[PDB]
C-alpha cells in the first residue's frame, strides 16, 4: 500500500538518511533491535510505507545505503541505529570518489550501479504497491552528485511512472568546503532537472541561520542540521502514513504544486521552531504557526522569497486542529502578501492536516514552496561555475575520467536554460 | 417499494455518507449493528433480511482506502455490506484524467455489479442520491465515468445529484476549477437536479446562526444530511402534502437544461437559542430566502426565482404555509420570474427533524427544507469561469491530463459548455 | 474646448443630477451615490428596462456597497462599454470625493449615446 | 393590540431602559427568568404590548438593545433581569464612539445600523397591531446622541405614520460629567426637532433636585435617578396596558398635547414622592396629589414654569378614584394659576384616569406639561455651544469623521429658530 522506497547517497545522503530512520522509528515506535515498541495502532497500520515486515514482529526499513568508502558505511552500522539496517543493502567500493563528479558517473559508481541496482529491484518487488522513491543525496563533491544522478537514471528509466523525489543539501559561496562543487552542481542538477518529478532543494547556510537565529543554539552540529533536514523528511510524507482530515500524499502534493513538468525545485520548511528558553513561552496556535512558516528566516536556502514571486506553497499541518482558520491563514497570506504570490495564479497554497501530531508536538506544520526566487542559488552556482569554466582549470582531473568540455558546455546552457525559465515567471 | 440507491464518490461522499446514515440510523431507529429493538418506515433507505437486520443500500466507492477502511473500523463498520463499500489502490490525485480514464477503469466494472446487485431487490426503486465533490480527483473523474453508464443502464430513473462545490475565496486546491468544468458536462448531460454545496457559505451559517466559533466539516455533514433526509422526508414518513420525488422534480425544473436549484434549511439554530424563540412557521418561512442563509455563496436578490417548493416537516400546519407565502409574494424585495405567479410548491411531512446527539444543531418542533432554483446562482459559475481561463492561459496544468490519456480540446468543450449553461440561465431571466 | 476639467464642471454636475427628478430625500450626494443603489435609479429614468432594483440592496456597511458596486459593473456599465478597476471601486465605495464623480461625468454621457443609438 | 417596539441607545439609555423594564414586569408580575407570577388577569390581558408571548408561558420584551461598546451589554445581561432579554437584540459593536456624535452617526454606528434595522423590523412584524416607537437615549455624548438620531431618522422614513417618543436625558452646565456634551445635544435636538412626535426632556440636575430636596435621600445613586425616570416612563403608556375611565393613549395624549406640530419637547413629572419618614404622616388624596404635581420641585428639568407658561398639561391620574376632584382641581390650578397658563387657550389639561394604581400604591399621578418656559434649557445649551464655537475648539475630531462646519451652523440655527418659537407664544 503506497510502499516508498529509500535510496542514500553519498556521506551526507546516508547520514542525514539514517537520522530520518531515527526519527520516524521514534514516530512509528520501532526498537533500536528493530521490534515494535509504539504506543497507538496508528503507528502500526502503515509500517509497510517505511520497513518491511519479518520474523519476530520487527521490522527493517526499506532502504538501500549507496557509498564509495567503507568508512561512512562504518559510521553508520555503528551508529545509534546501525544494526536495524539490512546487511545486503550495504553497496559500497573501496576507493573513493575524491570530490569528482566524473569517477563516480563513469568509473568508480558504473561498477557498483550493478549492485544496486539488483538490491533496489528485489526492494521494489518486496512492495505491493510501489508509490516512488525518496533519495537522499548531496550535490557537493563526486559520489553523491556523481553516482546519484546515474542511478536515478536508471531507476526512472526501469520505472517511469513511479514518483521521484529527492532531497538535496547543494553547494553554497560562503560556507563552501570543497573546490570543485560548482562543477559537481551543474553536472548534477543536468539530470535532476530532466529525471526528477521532484527535488527539494536545501542550502547548509539557511540550516545554519535557522539554527543561530531562530533555535538560538550556541553550537548546533552537523547532526542538528540533519535533524532540520529530517523535519522535513518525515513532514512531507505524513498524509500517506498516518490518518488525517485532508489526506495529500506525494502525488497529491505534485498535482497541485509543479505547474509546468521543469519547475520542480522546492523550497521546504518546518514549523514550530523555538530555542530551549523560548518554547515556554510561545503559543503554538495556527496562526502563529504559520506567521512563523512564511517567514524568509524559516526556509532553508538563501534564496530570499521576496526576491521573487510564489507559484506554489504545500503547507502540510499537522495535529488535532480544526481547519477554518487554516483557510484564513493561507488566504490571508496571500492575500496582504499578493505582491510576493503569483496574482495571476490565484490560490497558490495546497492545505493537508494530519491527526495525529508528532511525538511531544501538540502540532506541527511543514513548508513546501514554489518561488521564483529559488533561481538566486541556481545563477550564483553558475556564475560560480563560469569563474572556473571560461579558461579551463581542473577539467584534466575529469577528462581523465572520459569526460569531456563539450558535456560542460551542455552542462552550464542547461542551467543557464533553467535560471531563464524561472525568471520568466517572475 | 420506493426505494433509492445511494452512491458515495470520493473523500466527500464517502464521509457525507457516514454522516448521512448516522441521522438516519437513529432517524428510522436502527442501532449502528443493524438491528431493530422494540411500518415500512424504513424500506426507502435500507433492506432487510431473515434475522432481523437492516442493511443500507449504498456504495462507498474510493479509489484510495484510508478513508472507507476508516469506515471499516469506525462504529459503523457492521452496519454496511463490507463489498459494497469498494476501495481502489491508487488514489486519485486531485485529477479528472486517471479518474475518468485510468484508475476509475478496472474499479467502475465492480462498482455497475454492485449497483445492479442493488437494483434487484428494489421492487418500487425511485431514483439515485450519489454525493461527491467537484473539486476532488475521484468525486470529478469517477462520478463522470460512473452517471454515463447509469444513463444507460438507469435511464428512466431519476438521478439527483448532491455535489459540493468550490467557494468564492475558500480552496483547498489549486486544481480545484480544472476538476469542476470537467465535471459541468455529467450534470448537463447524466443529471436530473443537481444540489450545490459551497462551504464557505454554510462556514457563515455556522458562524452566525450555530454561535459555534469552531466546528469542523462533521458539522457541515451533520446539515447537509439534514436536507438530504428532508428532500427524502415526503418518501418515508406520512404527510398530509407528499411529494413524490419524480413530482418534486417536475416541480423544481423549468427546462431539462435548467435544473440546478439552490437548497437552505431552517431553522439552523444553535441549543441556547431555541429557547427563547417560538419558532413559527413564517419566521421559519421568512429565514429560508435571507441571503445570509444561503448553502451557495450568491445573493438571491441579485437575481430571480423561477421555481420555489416548500419542503415543511414536523408540527406545521399548511394555512400558516399560505399565510406566509402570501407575506412573501407581498414584498418587492423576493422578485420572481415572469414565468411562476403560482410561485410555491408546498410539501408538508409529519414527522418532526431528528437530531444528532452530538451536534450543534437545536432541538425543534418544526422545521422547512427550502429547494429553489434562480437565475443568481451563475454568480458562483460566474467566478469559476473568469477562474478557469486564468488558469488556462498558460495551459496551466494540463500535462498532467495530457499525460494521463485526456484530450487537451476536452478543456475547450469544458468551457464551450459552461458557456452554453451561463448563457442558458441567463435568457430565461427576462 | 477645455481640455482639463474645472471646477465649474463639478458644480455643473451637482446641479444636474438635482434637475433629474429622483425619489431622494434631502441629502448631500457625494455621500449617497457612493451607496450605488442610487446611480441605477438615475439611469431608470432614462431606460427603465435594463434597471431592475430587483438585484441590490440598499445598505451602510463598505461590504455591501463593494459587493453592489462589483455587480453594477458587470450590469449596467458593460451594458454602456464602461469598464473601471477595482482599485477605483474601493474608492468610489469609500465616499470618496472627487472619485465617483469621475464616473459620474462620463455616464450621462453615454447615456444619451445609447439614447442616440437606433435600437430595434 | 397597540404593540410598542423599545429601543436602547446608549448606556445611560439602556439602564434606564432596562430598570423600567424590571418595574413594569413586576407591574405585570413576570418571573426574573421570564414567566408569569403576576396575581390578577387583569396584569395578562395587555402584556402584548411590550412583550413577545413564547413557548412555557414565557414572556420576553419587546427591546432592542443597542451600544458601541460591550462593557454595558456586559453589566446589563448580568443585571438584575439580563437573562429575560433576547440575545439577539444585543446588538453591538467593540469600539466605542468616545462620546463623538459624528463617530455615531457616520463611521460608528452607520456599519451598526444594518445590524440594528434587521432587528426592529423583526420585531415590528413579530407585533399584531404597532403603534409606535419608545425609545430611550442620552443627549450626552456620541453613542446615544450619535446614533440613536440615524436610527430614529431610519425608523421614521420607514415608519412614517406611528407614534415616535422618545425620552431624552439631556446635558446641563453644573452636572456636566463630559466637556464636549453641548455639540452633542445641539446635533441631535436637530434631528429630534424634525422627526420625533414626541420627546420628553430630562435633566439629571432636576433628578438630583428631586432626590435631595423631596425624596430626601442621603446617597440617592443613579439607580435612583434611573427609578425616577421610569416611573414616568411606565405612567405615560398606562392607559392602553390597563382599564380605567378616561382611556388615553399615547396618540391620545398627542393630539390634546402639541398644538403645532414642533412644539414637542415636553415636561414629565410623578405624584406621590416622599421621604420614607414622610410617607407615613402623608395624606394621599388627589387634590394633595395635585398640589405636589404642579410644584416646580417635582419636575425633571431645571427650567422653572414660572418663567413661562403651559400650553398644553397632561395628568394621566391612576387608581380607584372619583373624579369631580380632578376636575376641580385641574380648573383651580389653570384658574388660581392662570397667569402661568396661556389664557388664549382655555382647558390646557388633559384627564386621564387608571383604575389599577401601582403595586403599593393606592393612588399615583403623572405629569406631562408643555411650557413655554422649557426653552430654558435650549437656550442655554446654545449659549454654551457658541462659548465653544465661534472660533473653533474640538472641532478636529468631527471633522475628521467627515463631519463639516456648516452643518454645525445649521445645527445653531436650528436651536435658534426652535427658541424663538418657544418665546413667541409666551
Ligand atoms: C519539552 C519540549 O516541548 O521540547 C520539544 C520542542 O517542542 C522543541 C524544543 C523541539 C526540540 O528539538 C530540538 O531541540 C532540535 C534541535 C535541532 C534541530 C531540530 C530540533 C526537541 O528536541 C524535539 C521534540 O520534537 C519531536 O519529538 C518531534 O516529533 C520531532 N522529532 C524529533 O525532534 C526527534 C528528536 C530526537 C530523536 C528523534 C526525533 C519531529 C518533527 C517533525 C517530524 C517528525 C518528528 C520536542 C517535541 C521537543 C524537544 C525534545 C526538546 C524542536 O524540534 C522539533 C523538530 O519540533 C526545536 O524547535 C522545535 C520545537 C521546540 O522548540
Ligand atoms: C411602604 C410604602 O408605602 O412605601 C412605598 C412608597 O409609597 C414610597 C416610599 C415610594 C418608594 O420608592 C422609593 O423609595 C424611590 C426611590 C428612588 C426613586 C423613586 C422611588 C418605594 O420604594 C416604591 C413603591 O412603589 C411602587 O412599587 C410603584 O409601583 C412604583 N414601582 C417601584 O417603585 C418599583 C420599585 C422596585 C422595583 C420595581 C418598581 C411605580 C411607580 C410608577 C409607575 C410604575 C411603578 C412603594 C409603593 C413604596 C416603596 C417600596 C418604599 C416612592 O416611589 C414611587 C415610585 O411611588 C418614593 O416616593 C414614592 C411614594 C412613597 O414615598
Ligand atoms: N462541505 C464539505 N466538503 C468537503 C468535505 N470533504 C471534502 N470536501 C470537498 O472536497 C474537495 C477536495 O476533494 P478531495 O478532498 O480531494 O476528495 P475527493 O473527492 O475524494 O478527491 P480525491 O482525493 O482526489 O480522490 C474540497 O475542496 C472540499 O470542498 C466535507 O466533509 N464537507
Ligand atoms: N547540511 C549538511 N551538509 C553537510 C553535512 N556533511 C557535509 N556537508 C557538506 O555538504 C557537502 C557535500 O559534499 P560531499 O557529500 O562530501 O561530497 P561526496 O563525498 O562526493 O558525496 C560537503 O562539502 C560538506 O561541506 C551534513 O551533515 N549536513
Ligand atoms: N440621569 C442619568 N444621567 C446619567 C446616567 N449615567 C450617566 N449620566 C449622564 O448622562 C450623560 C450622557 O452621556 P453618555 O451617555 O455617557 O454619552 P454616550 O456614551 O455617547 O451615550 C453623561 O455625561 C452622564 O454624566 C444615569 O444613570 N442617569
Ligand atoms: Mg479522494
Amino acid at each position: 500500500m503506497r510502499e516508498i522506497v529509500h535510496i542514500q547517497a553519498g556521506q551526507c545522503g546516508n547520514q542525514i538518511g539514517a537520522k530520518f530512520w531515527e526519527v520516524i522509528s521514534d514516530e512509528h515506535g520501532i526498537d533500536p533491535t528493530g521490534s515494535y515498541h509504539g504506543d497507538s495502532d496508528l503507528q502500526l497500520e502503515r509500517i509497510n510505507v517505511y520497513y518491511n515486515e519479518a520474523t519476530g514482529n520487527k521490522y527493517v526499513p526499506r532502504a538501500i545505503l549507496v557509498d564509495l568508502e567503507p568508512g561512512t558505511m562504518d559510521s553508520v552500522r555503528s551508529g545509534p541505529f546501525g544494526q536495524i539496517f539490512r546487511p545486503d543493502n550495504f553497496v559500497f567500493g573501496q576507493s573513493g570518489a575524491g570530490n569528482n563528479w566524473a569517477k563516480g558517473h563513469y568509473t568508480e559508481g558504473a561498477e557498483l550501479v550493478d549492485s544496486v541496482l539488483d538490491v533496489v529491484r528485489k526492494e521494489s518487488e518486496s512492495c505491493d504497491c510501489l508509490q516512488g522513491f525518496q533519495l537522499t543525496h548531496s550535490l557537493g563533491g563526486g559520489t553523491g552528485s556523481g553516482m546519484g544522478t546515474l542511478l536515478i537514471s536508471k531507476i526512472r528509466e526501469e520505472y517511469p511512472d513511479r514518483i521521484m523525489n529527492t532531497f538535496s543539501v547543494m553547494p553554497s559561496p560562503k560556507v563552501s568546503d570543497t573546490v570543485v562543487e560548482p562543477y559537481n552542481a551543474t553536472l548534477s542538477v543536468h539530470q535532476l532537472v530532466e529525471n526528477t518529478d521532484e527535488t527539494y532543494s536545501i542550502d547548509n547556510e539557511a540550516l545554519y541561520d535557522i539554527c543561530f537565529r531562530t533555535l538560538k543554539l550556541t553550537t548546533p552540529t552537523y547532526g542538528d542540521l540533519n535533524h532540520l533536514v529530517s523535519a522535513t523528511m518525515s513532514g512531507v510524507t505524513t498524509c500517506l502514513r498516518f490518518p488525517g482530515q485532508l489526506n495529500a500524499d506525494l502525488r497529491k502534493l505534485a498535482v497541485n504544486m509543479v505547474p509546468f513538468p521543469r519547475l520542480h525545485f522546492f523550497m521546504p520548511g518546518f514549523a514550530p521552531l523555538t530555542s530551549r528558553g523560548s518554547q515556554q513561552y510561545r503559543a503554538l496556535t495556527v496562526p502563529e504557526l504559520t506567521q512563523q512558516m512564511f517567514d524568509s528566516k524559516n526556509m532553508m536556502a538563501a534564496c530570499d522569497p521576496r526576491h521573487g514571486r510564489y507559484l506554489t506553497v504545500a503547507a502540510i499541518f499537522r495535529g488535532r486542529m480544526s481547519m477554518k482558520e487554516v483557510d484564513e491563514q493561507m488566504l490571508n497570506v496571500q492575500n496582504k502578501n499578493s505582491s510576493y504570490f503569483v496574482e495571476w495564479i490565484p490560490n497558490n497554497v495546497k492545505t493537508a492536516v494530519c491527526d495525529i501530531p508528532p511525538r511531544g508536538l501538540k502540532m506541527s506544520a511543514t513548508f513546501i514552496g514554489n518561488s521564483t526566487a529559488i533561481q538566486e542559488l541556481f545563477k550564483r552556482i553558475s556564475e560560480q561555475f563560469t569563474a572556473m569554466f571560461r579558461r579551463k582549470a581542473f577539467l584534466h582531473w575529469y577528462t581523465g575520467e572520459g569526460m569531456d568540455e563539450m558535456e560542460f558546455t551542455e552542462a552550464e546552457s542547461n542551467m543557464n536554460d533553467l535560471v531563464s525559465e524561472y525568471q520568466q515567471y517572475q | 417499494m420506493r426505494e433509492c440507491i445511494s452512491i458515495h464518490v470520493g473523500q466527500a461522499g464517502v464521509q457525507i455518507g457516514n454522516a448521512c446514515w448516522e441521522l438516519y440510523c437513529l432517524e428510522h431507529g436502527i442501532q449502528p449493528d443493524g438491528q431493530m429493538p422494540s411500518d415500512d418506515s424504513f424500506n426507502t433507505f435500507f433492506s432487510e433480511t431473515g434475522a432481523g437486520k437492516h442493511v443500507p443500500r449504498a456504495v462507498f466507492v474510493d479509489l484510495e482506502p484510508t478513508v472507507i477502511d476508516e469506515v471499516r473500523t469506525g462504529t459503523y463498520r457492521q452496519l454496511f455490506h463490507p463489498e459494497q463499500l469498494i476501495t481502489g489502490k491508487e488514489d486519485a490525485a486531485n485529477n479528472y484524467a486517471r479518474g475518468h480514464y485510468t484508475i476509475g477503469k478496472e474499479i467502475i466494472d465492480l462498482v455497475l455489479d454492485r449497483i445492479r446487485k442493488l437494483a434487484d431487490q428494489c421492487t418500487g426503486l425511485q431514483g439515485f442520491l450519489v454525493f461527491h465533490s467537484f473539486g476532488g480527483g475521484t468525486g470529478s473523474g469517477f462520478t463522470s465515468l460512473l452517471m454515463e453508464r447509469l444513463s444507460v443502464d438507469y435511464g428512466k430513473k431519476s438521478k439527483l445529484e448532491f455535489s459540493i462545490y468550490p467557494a468564492p475565496q475558500v480552496s483547498t486546491a489549486v486544481v480545484e476549477p480544472y476538476n469542476s468544468i470537467l465535471t459541468t458536462h455529467t450534470t448537463l448531460e447524466h443529471s436530473d437536479c443537481a444540489f450545490m454545496v459551497d462551504n464557505e457559505a454554510i462556514y457563515d451559517i455556522c458562524r452566525r446562526n450555530l454561535d459555534i466559533e469552531r466546528p469542523t466539516y462533521t458539522n457541515l455533514n451533520r446539515l447537509i444530511s439534514q436536507i438530504v433526509s428532508s428532500i427524502t422526508a415526503s418518501l418515508r414518513f406520512d404527510g398530509a402534502l407528499n411529494v413524490d420525488l419524480t413530482e418534486f422534480q417536475t416541480n423544481l425544473v423549468p427546462y431539462p437544461r435548467i435544473h440546478f436549484p439552490l437548497a437552505t434549511y431552517a431553522p439552523v439554530i444553535s441549543a441556547e437559542k431555541a429557547y427563547h424563540e417560538q419558532l413559527s412557521v413564517a419566521e421559519i418561512t421568512n429565514a429560508c430566502f435571507e441571503p445570509a442563509n444561503q448553502m451557495v455563496k450568491c445573493d438571491p436578490r441579485h437575481g430571480k426565482y423561477m421555481a420555489c417548493c416548500l419542503l415543511y416537516r414536523g408540527d406545521v400546519v399548511p394555512k400558516d404555509v399560505n399565510a406566509a407565502i402570501a407575506t412573501i409574494k407581498t414584498k418587492r424585495s423576493i422578485q420572481f420570474v415572469d414565468w411562476c405567479p403560482t410561485g410555491f410548491k408546498v410539501g408538508i411531512n409529519y414527522q418532526p427533524p431528528t437530531v444528532v446527539p452530538g451536534g450543534d444543531l437545536a432541538k425543534v418542533q418544526r422545521a422547512v427544507c427550502m429547494l429553489s432554483n434562480t437565475t443568481a446562482i451563475a454568480e458562483a459559475w460566474a467566478r469559476l469561469d473568469h477562474k478557469f481561463d486564468l488558469m488556462y492561459a498558460k495551459r496551466a496544468f494540463v500535462h498532467w491530463y495530457v499525460g494521463e490519456g485526456m484530450e487537451e480540446g476536452e478543456f475547450s468543450e469544458a468551457r464551450e459548455d459552461m458557456a452554453a449553461l451561463e448563457k442558458d440561465y441567463e435568457e430565461v431571466g427576462v | 474646448m477645455a481640455s482639463s476639467v474645472d471646477e465649474e464642471a463639478l458644480h455643473q454636475l451637482y446641479l444636474w443630477v438635482d434637475n433629474i427628478p429622483l425619489s431622494r430625500p434631502k441629502r448631500n450626494l457625494s455621500r449617497d451615490f457612493s451607496d450605488g443603489v442610487l446611480v441605477a435609479e438615475v439611469i431608470k429614468f432614462y431606460f427603465p428596462k435594463m434597471v431592475e432594483m430587483h438585484n441590490y440592496v440598499p445598505a451602510n456597511s463598505l461590504q455591501q456597497k463593494l459587493s453592489n458596486w462589483g455587480h453594477l459593473n458587470r450590469k449596467v456599465l458593460k451594458r454602456l462599454n464602461f469598464s473601471v478597476p477595482d482599485d477605483v471601486m474601493r474608492k468610489i465605495a469609500q465616499c470618496a470625493p472627487g472619485v465617483v464623480e469621475l464616473v459620474l461625468i462620463p455616464l450621462r454621457q453615454r447615456l444619451e449615446e445609447r439614447q442616440r443609438r437606433r435600437k430595434q
